[PDB]
């Protein structure tokens, strides 16, 4: 229903080299799924974990603002090594439906049925939207830059307005002591952290050079701005990421560097097959 | 050739308009929104 | 048509399951050893509970990797047999590379995000990180050098079965595989920051980020993936298209 | 002889006058409602003064985007005609294409240099930078729209209308226009640092330093011009040097 | 009187030809002025603009040792594209002029004209000597190693003897309520600046391992060592802004740089011409 | 050719005896290891 | 001996030549020792000469693992040279050694002799037995992977257990004015040093997350670990310091990079000799 | 055979001694002449005795450059005898060349090892740094400008009297001299960092790591002896060997 | 040749005087300057 047997051939595939290639795709896609799941969970926990284990670490200034450039990077390689190699446009979606994965299966054997937490005060939560309408502007724009430029103000903008419907009931006020404060914050204090004080939380603390009623669209912008950059830059990485060369050496043993090609790939080769 | 003479005599003609009608315009759609206060 | 020839999964299956079941084992243990024995490190108990079970990983980790590297490189394939090999054995052992490189990648994924997001839940029902706590035993010591054994294992085979491997040396497999086994010498970083003027409250803090620089380097499993690609296309050339065995032999050459 | 044939400068006399009156009104807005009804943000009258500019500004930048580009990509040539293009005609369409590049540095001129210093003698007279002061309105949402415009503009009629644009990709003239582009979404960056510990009493604070590194872009000039001067040399030399038209077509095919 | 009829002969130019070249001087070279104007007046100003802006900032320590470096980048960048492409030695006259252009139009219509400051309190000042010293080293020299040596510490040592005869007669001392102040300092205290206190000037303190009367030299050295490496850091820079390729792409997709060549600068293109 | 199919069908069932005599071996070591307390 | 005349007959050299070639070697080996003492003191002396010094800068935590980082770079670099050019196995001992005497020499003449300082007190000591077993690794794996993993990890470990023989009877108990102190303190305090106070030395504190009896096992792997990746980039660093090419000119005044190539090493040169 | 057809040393052992002399004149003005008369840099005695020195080394060593370098540059090869030259006197050239090397490499010993500690030393047998410490004089005026005379010498000469260097410009070597040569301008960041808040206590200072990273390219006697051994390898092919000259003139032409 | 026998005879004879004349000038020209005191 979609072009699929054009595809087979045009590629000029036997019966049999359809099967091989079916195996290929079921052996090899789980295995960069758990990779995605592995790797990403770690780059995201070990650089904006923090935020993202606690309910009262999310806030106006640095979760909104570290948690989308910290999502941006896999996504932007991940979604260059599938686009160019294969032109398949869910890289984004993928990597944050693994981290996704990951966090959820560490949070409910890590957080709850080890550590006794909550689980209610242990969600994540989501970046998904963000990464989905990076996903719809690479496809529909085809082209990386403009891709570079609306997907990552919508990966940076997006975050906090996907977020609210979660973590915006945990905002509610309480008293305690004759002292307010918000549902997380009183969820957080009941639930003790003998490794995390109160003083540890990177959160807004006010300024008299802020505006208080703009604070969360300022991280939105800025979250976004930067974005902009590291979607870029980690483009780019993924060229990097994809380079595939052998050190052959002969003779006076002289190394050098050697690309194995694609034989269907040349001038006439798919024309000799037949 | 000759149509280039005549699509290039045709976009000096249409270029010189689409800035009058946009000079206009704009300032005329800039005012109802200066004077009319809108948001 | 006969599938026998060019694909095999049962060494694959056998080691994912027997590695989800060390995993199921390790999480056993901490959830049996660690509230009572695990909470104070001076503790007799802590000692025969703990430092046994780090004591077993020292004394079977490089038993393992003894094994499966000295079982890798004594069957090994000479030159004479890796220039007249069989192109369907040849699409046969790059699945076994592929399965080899999928048994060193749930290795990483149990070493790196299952086992450290457990030890940030330990790092916040205890005072302060230790060295041998319950968690770090299970990983530092037991899911770090598990996948780096795997991930050797994984190229010893495909530079032992796989001429081109045996030939030029797959960049992006040497930093694909090199990135998580740094990771486990960055366990120094990670004391020594601990311990030191470079604080411990975060879990996210600067001196975690050893770990992720060190496993960017998985992502050159787009170059790999690309080497095996090309030449599975290569191989379904030569095998079904009847077209020459040329190709297989062109391009790595000196 | 004729220089009307390769040579035409009303576009960008009219442009440079148009964008000169602009600026001249900034000015006078900028002058006439600053003190008066800028200096409180909370305000009625700043809001129907000052926002009323803002909301002129976002209707009006991008109608004029919609304008400038859709004009540019209707009347475009087909490849067809721009394969058998007239050589002096093609010397009259570089000329139109550096004039679009100067009226994109005029524009560049006016949001960068002059709305820029008009911008910290107004940090001066405040207690406080704002988000919507009477400086921002002019520039951030007005100066900076207008050049990003006439940059994709300038691009836009060069790989419209200039074949070698048309064919390859004009490294050098991409970072020179993305440059200054990219300066208006550092005003997220702007605002976050003045409004939380990135500190605002200077003016060359580090949070302003996005804007130099952004604006180095512009210096990518030299291959834009090195470009233009290898194509004109080629024309000049197809043209009257009665030499071969295979020059204008050899260097930049696949 | 120059030589100019012996360039044109050599370049085999027409007459027509001769005169569309004038064209483009004529209207590249205004473009390239505003062009230098508004990047190196926002990079200056963004870098190193506030000892520029006020009377009282231009110190010992840091406005003669930050304003150099700040201002040796885009003259070397504009050197390397000028002689490099052309032989033309007025690259850093002509950046330090356009700089200067662009800072008294602000100074008189921005500080003046809107924020009433006087004129007198806003002199930048000149940066102009150094720039004329490091193209004459590099006219006469020709190689812009000993270009960079030289003319780098030319454009270091001369920044503060240059501005003296400027910003000398400000140095006078005055009593005020029985206490001493520069004539810059009580110039900066009567004329409120309400987003500007005092204590945010980055201006010399003294200490324990000063000497006084040496302070100004090690700012002369110091800003001169600096200078010698940025040139140098930033022609190469210049050789990054001169990269003029396309990508162009075909058949199987794939992009390709290309670069389009002078046809007159071939082997034996100009015999052929006759 | 027929060494294949030998030295092959010999490394199957060499590799799955190296794998069932370190299973149970790695178990047994590590118990001697847990229950005697050695160190 | 060793296989010097199958060597040499292999290079085929007339003994006129062999002689020009021992003269060659008599030359320039000493040049090269005499570069090392002079380059590779002056970078240990100014990264970390400090603890090296004086006796009581001998801690535990940052003497172990700045040492080491430091000395690892010239040595990889050196060894690169050596083992890719020559095959010569001694480049890290070359280095320390020529590092310990230009110390011995100037804690002689200068600190000793002019300075009046005691020559106890001024014990570099060594970093000998990691260099050694650095340069043996790297001889029998002839991998440089393998060889900066391994020797990295003992050129970080072997350290202070090479190092405690000559500075742990220094530490020592004394008891002086009802104060605590080791023995290193004791003559630190002791000989004045008018430019050096207490409060400068960057030596271990202790912390309330600290193991006192692991620390310097800590410090033993931290500086290990750095100096694999160490290692590995001066290994890289050693290929651009290799980087031996002439800027060459000709005709429109364009300059290209070209190689001296060596004849002898051509496909066919060597049979053409005879 | 004949020695000195190849081979002189003269010329490098008079340089070698006359630097260990001027070096061991050094060491005997500090230890004479420092704590009498360089303690208080005030008295009239400590300008009589230091500055003296001080203008003693800035009277000779300008020069000592221009001597050397107008001997070298007006006793130069034309570009027909460096064409035609003898291979026995290219060999010869060659090793004098070397010998140049070793000079230049012996006063970059003295001047960044041996008076360095030297300086160390004194920085702690007085209250702070001062600019013409006796330490100084004998090294940032002294030692300094000593060993770069003698790197310019030593290319001077190569590519005046070495066809090669006077072809080519060799890569390896200019930055080979250029980083000594760069770090005596670097005593501008020594001083202003001791004299503000860069710190004075600790000789291991980040201030004193720009000496570090311009002694760095020390290290480029890689490439200078890869260069060497190259010419030295084909010069033994074409005398001894009877091979052809055309090895000696195909690899660095346009 | 000859000359390059030559050339090379009279820049040895020559490079070993510009060396004792130097020698004997700079140590003499730094003590006039030492002993006189000269700033
Ligand atoms: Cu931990
Ligand atoms: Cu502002
Ligand atoms: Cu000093």
């Amino acid at each position: 229903i979609f072009r699929t047997e054009e595809i087979l051939k045009a590629a000029k595939m036997p019966p049999e080299a359809v099967h091989m290639s079916r195996l290929i795709d079921a052996v090899y896609f789980p295995i960069l799924i758990i990779l995605l799941v592995g790797t990403y969970h770690m780059h995201f926990m070990l650089l904006a974990g923090d935020w993202d284990f606690w309910m009262d670490w999310k806030d106006r200034q640095w979760w909104p603002v570290v948690t989308p450039i910290v999502g941006i990077t896999y996504c932007s390689a991940i979604m260059y090594y599938l686009w160019v190699n294969y032109r398949q446009p869910f890289g984004a979606t993928l990597c944050v439906v693994c981290l996704l994965i990951g966090e959820w299966l560490t949070r409910y054997w890590g957080f709850y049925w080890w550590s006794h937490y909550p689980i209610n005060f242990v969600t994540p939560g989501i970046m998904l939207p963000g990464a989905l309408m990076l996903d719809f502007t690479l496809y529909l724009t085809r082209n990386w830059l403009v891709t570079a430029l609306v997907g990552g103000g919508f990966f940076g903008l997006l975050f906090y307005p996907g977020n609210w419907p979660i973590f915006g009931p945990t905002h509610l006020p309480i008293v305690v002591e004759g002292t307010l404060l918000s549902m997380a914050d009183y969820m957080g204090h009941l639930y003790v952290r003998t490794g995390t004080p109160e003083y540890v939380r990177h959160i807004e603390q006010g300024s008299l050079r802020t505006f208080g009623g703009h604070t969360t669209v300022i991280a939105a912008f800025f979250s976004a701005f930067v974005s902009m950059l590291m979607f870029t830059v980690w483009w780019y990485l993924g060229k990097v990421y994809c380079t595939a060369f052998f050190y052959v050496k002969g003779k006076r043993g002289r190394i050098v560097h050697r690309n194995d090609v694609t034989a269907f790939g040349e001038e006439g080769f798919p024309e000799g097959i037949k | 050739d000759a149509a280039t003479t005549q699509r290039e005599i045709e976009k000096n003609s249409g270029a010189w308009k689409v800035i009058l009608v946009s000079t206009a315009a704009f300032i005329v759609i800039g005012a109802i929104i200066w004077f009319g206060g809108i948001g | 048509y006969d599938m026998s020839l060019w694909y095999d999964s049962k060494f694959y299956k056998f080691g994912m399951i027997t590695m989800l079941l060390v995993a199921i084992f390790w999480v056993w243990y901490q959830r049996y050893f660690a509230y009572s024995h695990g909470m104070d490190s001076m503790e007799p108990e802590f000692d025969r509970v703990w430092m046994g079970l780090w004591r077993v990983h020292m004394a079977i980790m490089p038993l393992f990797a003894l094994v499966t590297w000295g079982w890798i490189l004594k069957t090994r394939d000479t030159k004479e047999q890796l220039d007249n090999l069989d192109p369907k054995l040849e699409i046969k052992r790059y699945f076994y590379y592929m399965m080899w490189l999928g048994v060193y990648i749930f290795g990483v994924y149990w070493g790196g995000s299952f086992f450290t997001e457990q030890d940030a839940s330990w790092h916040q029902v205890i005072i302060r990180d230790t060295s041998f706590t319950p968690s770090h035993v299970v990983m530092f010591y037991g899911s770090f050098p598990m996948y780096i054994v795997c991930g050797v294992a994984t190229y010893l085979y495909a530079m032992t079965r796989l001429p081109l491997f045996s030939r030029g040396i797959s960049f992006p497999l040497v930093m694909a595989i090199a990135g998580p086994l740094m990771i486990l010498p960055n366990v120094g970083l990670n004391e020594w920051g601990h311990a030191f003027w470079f604080m411990e409250e975060l879990f996210s803090a600067p001196l975690h980020w050893g770990f992720v620089v060190l496993g960017w380097a998985g992502l050159f499993q787009g170059g790999v993936a690309a080497q095996i690609i090309t030449r599975y296309s290569n191989l379904t050339d030569v095998v079904w298209n009847n077209q020459s065995k040329e190709i297989l032999n062109n391009r790595i050459v000196a």
